[PDB]
């Protein structure tokens, strides 16, 4: 349900 | 010798901050290779390898690192050409992220969590030793080889030669950096480490991380979403003490009674990746 994402570096 | 003739270049496998990363065979032995490439205009630290010959830092950093075994993705070759340096690193098959890895199974068994947590905690006590600090340790950077049940750390193209004195740069994953760099701009390497691995750890047992703001980064508050063993919750909330002076070093972290009677790679492949 809860939103997973990636995060990019900077 | 040119790359060009030297490897047969599949597709593309991701891109990002790191640069654009295509599947790849070395012809000499048909040995499957990452070919890594990165823009000289886009490189920000520069190095040097002992001849003097300049390189980006994270060819410099991968070399530290790429003598003998480990949990790091090995640096095999590397090549310059006018614009760019190409790198030719290891690529385990088959391979999955750590972070599609959790994304797919959800929140993992802490025998699991305790195997993966294990080896990325010897994959980054390697690093410091050969005087490497990764400074973006993630799910992302980590690479599960699934038949073998070795993870191996990738993407040190945000990492620094590790030292005792304060660091007051940092290009990493803001989301996995620690209060003291978020507040004031200034953090130790090893501290800031133990932290981005409570953040991963977290990450494992409880199927993704604790904070995405500022705000709770600083706060000191950790909240278990998923049912997490007391032992675990003790470790995670001692990496993510607020003050860097209160956190583990390493050696608290692999004497802690959670990380006791690890799996060997091969038992983690055969009872929770095959
Ligand atoms: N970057 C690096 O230094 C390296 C990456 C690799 C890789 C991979 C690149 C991305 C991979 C992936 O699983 N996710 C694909 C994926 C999906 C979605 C977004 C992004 N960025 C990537 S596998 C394999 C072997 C050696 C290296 S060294």
């Amino acid at each position: 349900a809860r939103k997973r994402r990636r995060h990019p570096s900077g | 010798e040119p790359l060009e003739s030297q490897y047969q270049v599949g597709p593309l496998l991701g891109s990002g901050g790191f640069g654009s990363v295509y599947s790849g065979i070395r012809v000499s032995d048909n040995l499957p290779v990452a070919i890594k490439h990165v823009e000289k205009d886009r490189i920000s630290d520069w190095g040097e390898l002992p001849n003097g010959t300049r390189v980006p830092m994270e060819v410099v950093l991968l070399k530290k690192v790429s003598s003998g075994f480990s949990g790091v993705i090995r640096l095999l070759d590397w090549f310059e050409r006018p614009d760019s340096f190409v790198l030719i690193l290891e690529r385990p098959e088959p391979v999955q992220d750590l972070f599609d890895f959790i994304t797919e199974r959800g929140a993992l068994q802490e025998e699991l969590a305790r195997s993966f947590f294990w080896q990325v905690l010897e994959a980054v006590r390697h690093c410091h030793n050969c005087g490497v600090l990764h400074r973006d340790i993630k799910d992302e950077n980590i690479l599960i080889d699934l038949n073998r049940g070795e993870l191996k750390l990738i993407d040190f193209g945000s990492g620094a030669l590790l030292k005792d004195t304060v660091y007051t740069d940092f290009d990493g994953t803001r989301v996995y950096s620690p209060p003291e760099w978020i507040r004031y701009h200034r953090y130790h390497g090893r501290s800031a480490a133990v932290w981005s691995l409570g953040i991963l750890l977290y990450d494992m047992v409880c199927g993704d991380i604790p904070f995405e703001h500022d705000e709770e980064i600083i706060g000191g508050q950790v909240f278990f979403r998923q049912r997490v063993s007391s032992e675990c919750q003790h470790l995670i909330r001692w990496c993510l003490a607020l003050r860097p002076s209160d956190r583990p070093t390493f050696e608290e972290i692999q004497n802690h009674p959670w990380m006791q009677d690890v799996l060997l790679p091969q038992e983690t492949a055969e009872i929770h990746l095959h």
